[PDB]
């Protein structure tokens, strides 16, 4: 007698929206968006390193609080909020960019550049840099008269980049608290810092003052730094208020010293090295299956795409048409 | 008591697939899923999802800075974020409705490719009834369903009793 | 003074609808247009207009001064707002086609879906004559025409009529 | 005997584009670009402010064009062309970022700083700034040395932040138009205004010179500000060329002074209070039941989408198919 | 030795025409190209390339510098034209996906408009096979299938045989 | 007996993609990326100037290596890479803004702007500058004493704008190689330059001092420019350190010294005048029928838009479906 050809429904089918029409009811669907991150870090066969207090420029110069990670590796890189760069009041010259470069290194390598002094101080230090006692930073050396209100040496210091890869060389100029105090440490006169490369030539002079009092000092110390192309040298030329470097810093992307590559993240969440993860933020980590994010707009690694929705139901079969009595 | 086709339902009770034939004849009533035009339909639902990934996924690094910002560069940065963000939040969502409106077509397809395979199939045997449905005008035992099911019905061994109970 | 359908032509004629039955029979020609069917195509029309604002309208403020410019800074700003210019212009223009392609399918759409609907209801009754017409094999008065139209037609009340003018 | 069916048609129908083909013509069609605009600034319903000659950055200091501004309450807050924000030539430092935020306050209000001054003249005046008589900026007081060639005083004024809104506070810096003239008004020696919060400490010194003269003067003055958390001290210290604040600005979307959130145009056109508005820009308003406009790329607040476009045709309708013979 | 249509086969045969019929009488065996439906194929199908020009060719000049750059300007230049580039590469490859698939739809469009224009011009007088063919119940020498394939075949002329072979 | 309907297919057809799906075989194809460019300049029919070893920026000021295009007319101006802008060391003011001005004028016309001296060296030389003997600026004066430590004079000079096109005026800052030097040329005391327009106010002096010697010279001389507007004086007022203007540069697309509007490309390629090219990049042109191409993000002119991809193939035939047994 007769034959029907159908197909299945379900009671109550999700809504969907199509081009043409909004609420369509399909039998299943699926949600694209994700909005649920987790909470942490997820580091799962990845070497990171969390630098917690330590701000990442200070791995190069070395205050206290960067003390275990002068040498470091890393595929992915944690910086914290709270973090310092510095010790000794005081700045980087384009430091952002300085940032952005230690980041994606891979971990920093540290050579020393060589340089040998004589009838200077050589071991200044601060209270500002305490370890056992007053200490200064562990990759840098201040340079002072050796006898006060002694007026300071004319010195060249000449360093060449020996390895195939560009080096990180960073200076100082420090910043005396009082016109007077300058006198004190390098004696009178007119003071000119002047560092020499093939593409770099700047000079600096120290501009003393009364400054606010940050970390109990007046004074400044202020850094600045510069790429060293292979067989390039760098020149020193300076009669005062010099910070000097005692090591270059070499990135390990560019070298078994090597590590290629790394990501820099900030991020207020633990460690958990069970987890896997690509993409992270603040929060932690996103992992999903889901194409598109909600969570996050300023998320890095390889990432769903951020959207202002919450929600956009993708539809995994058909229109749900309801059975009639 | 009566049964009906796609034009007008859907069928709650078809339970192991997602096309399917309802008969009726001296045996009985009987329902069976049909599972090569159901698999053809599953196939072409599986891997979106995965598609939306390939086409809207990427890899950025840090550009401002949340723990020390960076004023004037920074207010155009955050600028541009949010005008890319919408633009991706189109692009995202158009892309969702065009898969969406892709799978219900998709669908209709699949049932109407498989009508259309049975009508031909029963020749002049047969006459729609509107709802989805062929009236056969021959006598047509559960073993000849399965003929008709299984695409080797024979419109032939059937013909002539089928157009003495047409025409007259 | 010969009449057909929409396969060849559209009906400058048919004034207070938008799809509609022509006819031809003893007691003459008419023409009807369609309620139900006219309205499903309107329906998915109006909301149109509507839809493109909901995709595409937001809310901003000022980034650059008109009455004292911000020159660096402002000549990507400049670059910025043209280039995202160019993205909107190529969605927009996109948007417009995508919805007229839609309007003038499924109005071709809700034609076929009656001509689908008005051909499985006379069955056996009637033959396509090409032109989105179906030829009568019976006496079919105004009454009969309405019968088809509502959709209160029953084929088997003419069935013997038809088949023995179709045939012989 | 026979029935067709069919669907209408009209003799001349409209061009349209559809992805596949150009210029399909159908039955019906409405624009979707609008390209006309009304030549008002459209505020009805809305509290809005022409601030005419008043240059929104007035609103705070005070000049004498800004007079019926100093405490304002709007929703739409109207800039115009030839606005001056000052009197006495000079200008204010991270102007384009004050303005941004004058713009979204939803008006301003003030109140006494507290100040009070001794053995110094304080009601310096300027033929830049007159009202009846040579005056100056209506929220600011001049601070000279009460007798010529008399050296000013080294002084402190503090000021809390007591609200539970951060406080707007503006101060200046006098640039006499020679050594001589600052010798004359703040007395010699060396010139120097500190001002420290907990999170701003800038100094600045007075740069005299002889510069163009506009408006009269030769001189200038610069205002510099700060934004200033509940429960925090600004401290100004000074011995010379300081422009202090008498009153603080503050925002009223942070507070019945209350007025949340404004929206700042930039207009040539008047205000017409009898027809409604949510876009604007330079011509007027943007009132439109179209998705899109092609009138300015600039307009701002509720606005249609700007293309380059100036029509894109949309069918409300099917294909026109003509009739035949 | 047999022949079949679309519906199961494409024909590699087919090397003058898109479209085309292939016959079988007493005569023997013949296959001819179809001009008309094959040239509306082809016109919808250039003048696609050209239009992909017109939607996403622009204008533009240098904002920054290769032989003295310009950084901090300069590292967000990188980043919004990077941006800007994703977001052509997803229209690009979006669009020519999309005109692929109206490009494939078309076609098999055009066979089955051509199809139902024979299956409307046979009437009764043919049957459909279920493969793409019309099997003829009449006796159809060469100038009649010329006849069915430049749409002037009279369905009337041949009607009566056709019945008589069709139900006895 | 039978009639059958049908479409054509080929053996092998080529794989394109759709919205759904990915490998569709289809019969005919078409590439739409383009890859492949020419590596030349096209310029058939454009009036082109290579620049060479001339720097645009030169053909304003007139070093040795640009005195072939002082005057010029072009619709298309390449810069090369070793191009130098300069012979005398220095730098201009706001350079990136004056290179787009200069790319972008169809070339460049030069007047006389009518100054005359008196008591002055006007002849000043540099082996920085060398041509048949050593020279200087062909459109630019050096102003020395006249007599070595002889002071220098204070002179002011106007020019006026006559022409309906805008003027280009630029000027220059010399800075000795120390203060020695400076009081052999311009005399001992305080060197001022003051330059005024109806817009524009500057004023400069020399910062004197031991730079790092470049082509021989550790002096340096900026350039500045400025842009006049039809019927408006600039000032020029110095007593010293003047590099002063001798003509003033007009744009030919403000003007048949006329030439509208030029592209100003960079690259590396050799000209061929025998290929029609709209679109340039550093490697040539790209002249293609297609709608996108991969080869550089950065082209310039008319040209098809930069995708990441290498191929996105179109389809221009139908879906081939092979023949069966
Ligand atoms: C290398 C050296 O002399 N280091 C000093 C250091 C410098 O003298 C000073 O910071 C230059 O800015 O100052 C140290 O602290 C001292 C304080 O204890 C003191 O009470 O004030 C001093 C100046 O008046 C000086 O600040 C320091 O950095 O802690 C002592 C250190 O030996
Ligand atoms: C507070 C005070 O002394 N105000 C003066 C003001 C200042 O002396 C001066 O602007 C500092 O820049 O100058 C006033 O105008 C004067 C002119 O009338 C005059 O002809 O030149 C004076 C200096 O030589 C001074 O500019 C002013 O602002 O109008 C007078 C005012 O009392
Ligand atoms: C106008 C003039 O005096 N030009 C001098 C020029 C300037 O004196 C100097 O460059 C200012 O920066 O210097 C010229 O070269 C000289 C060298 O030959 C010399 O060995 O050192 C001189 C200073 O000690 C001076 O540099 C030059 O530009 O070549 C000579 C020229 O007449
Ligand atoms: C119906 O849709 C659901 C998705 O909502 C599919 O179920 C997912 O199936 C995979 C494995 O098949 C699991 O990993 C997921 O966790 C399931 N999702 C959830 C959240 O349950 C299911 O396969 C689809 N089935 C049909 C027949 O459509
Ligand atoms: C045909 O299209 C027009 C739009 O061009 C529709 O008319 C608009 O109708 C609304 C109210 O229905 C009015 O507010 C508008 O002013 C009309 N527009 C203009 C400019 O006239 C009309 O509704 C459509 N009618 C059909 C049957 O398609
Ligand atoms: C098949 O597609 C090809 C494109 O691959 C078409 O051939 C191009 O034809 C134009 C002129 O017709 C020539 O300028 C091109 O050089 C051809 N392209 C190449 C690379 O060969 C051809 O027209 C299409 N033919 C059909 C019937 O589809
Ligand atoms: C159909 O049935 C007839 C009955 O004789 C038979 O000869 C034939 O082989 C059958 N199969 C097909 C596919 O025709
Ligand atoms: C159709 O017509 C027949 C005539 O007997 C009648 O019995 C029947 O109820 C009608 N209605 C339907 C829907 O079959
Ligand atoms: C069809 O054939 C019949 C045979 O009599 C004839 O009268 C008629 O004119 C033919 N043509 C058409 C189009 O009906």
């Amino acid at each position: 007698d007769k034959i029907c050809l159908g197909h299945h429904a379900v009671a109550n089918g999700t809504k969907v929206n199509t081009l043409t029409e909004r609420g369509v009811e399909v039998v299943n669907a699926t949600e694209t968006v994700e909005i649920t991150g987790i909470d942490k870090v997820c580091t799962k066969g990845k070497k990171a390193v969390d630098l917690g207090s330590c701000g990442i420029l200070g791995t190069i110069i070395g205050p206290p609080q960067c003390d275990l990670h002068l040498e470091f590796k890393a595929d992915l890189i944690i910086e914290r909020r709270n973090s310092s760069d510095i010790c000794y009041p005081g700045r980087f010259t384009n430091e952002e960019a300085l940032r952005q470069i230690i980041r994606e290194s891979g971990g920093i390598d540290k050579e020393s550049m060589g340089f040998r002094y004589s009838g200077i101080r050589t071991d200044g230090a601060t209270s500002a840099c305490k370890r056992t006692v007053s200490s200064f930073y562990s990759e840098m050396k201040w340079l002072s008269s050796s006898m006060n209100n002694q007026v300071f040496p004319q010195l060249n210091q000449t360093y060449r980049n020996t390895r195939k890869e560009p080096a990180l060389i960073v200076w100082g100029v420090h910043h005396s608290s009082s016109l007077d105090e300058q006198n004190k440490l390098y004696g009178t006169g007119n003071k000119l810092i002047t560092v020499g490369s093939s593409k770099y030539q700047q000079s600096f002079s120290p501009s003393p003052g009364a400054r606010p009092k940050v970390n109990g000092q007046a004074g400044r110390i202020d850094f600045h730094w510069m790429l060293l192309d292979p067989g390039d040298t760098v020149t020193f030329t300076f009669n005062g208020a010099f910070i000097a470097p005692d090591r270059a810093t070499f990135l390990r992307s560019n070298a078994i010293e090597y590590n290629g590559k790394s990501l820099g993240i900030q991020s207020d969440a633990q460690i958990d090295e069970s987890c896997e993860g690509e993409c992270f933020y603040s929060g932690g980590t996103i992992n999903s299956p889901l194409p598109f994010q909600n969570i996050d707009s300023r998320a890095v690694g390889k990432c769903p795409r951020y959207v202002k929705q919450s929600s956009l139901p993708l539809a995994l079969g058909m229109k749900n048409v309801p059975e009639k009595i | 008591g009566a049964i009906a086709g796609f034009i007008e339902n859907g069928w709650e009770g078809l339970i192991d697939g997602w096309y399917g034939f309802r008969h009726q004849n001296a045996q009985g009533q009987g329902t069976a899923a049909d599972y090569k035009s159901t698999q053809a339909a599953i196939d072409q639902i599986t891997g979106k999802l995965n598609r939306l990934i390939e086409k809207t996924n990427k890899q950025f690094e840090l550009i401002d800075n949340e723990f020390t910002e960076v004023q004037q560069i920074g207010n155009v940065i955050n600028w541009t974020r949010d005008s890319l963000t919408e633009i991706w939040s189109y692009n995202a969502e158009l892309l969702v409705a065009m898969e969406n409106q892709h799978t219900i077509d998709l669908a209709d397809s699949e049932m109407n490719k498989l009508y259309e395979r049975v009508r031909r199939q029963l020749r002049e045997n047969a006459e729609e009834d509107g709802t989805g449905c062929f009236e056969i005008f021959h006598r047509c035992d559960d073993q000849c369903m399965e003929s008709i099911r299984n695409n080797t019905y024979n419109h032939t061994e059937y013909r002539q009793e089928a157009l003495q109970n047409r025409i007259m």
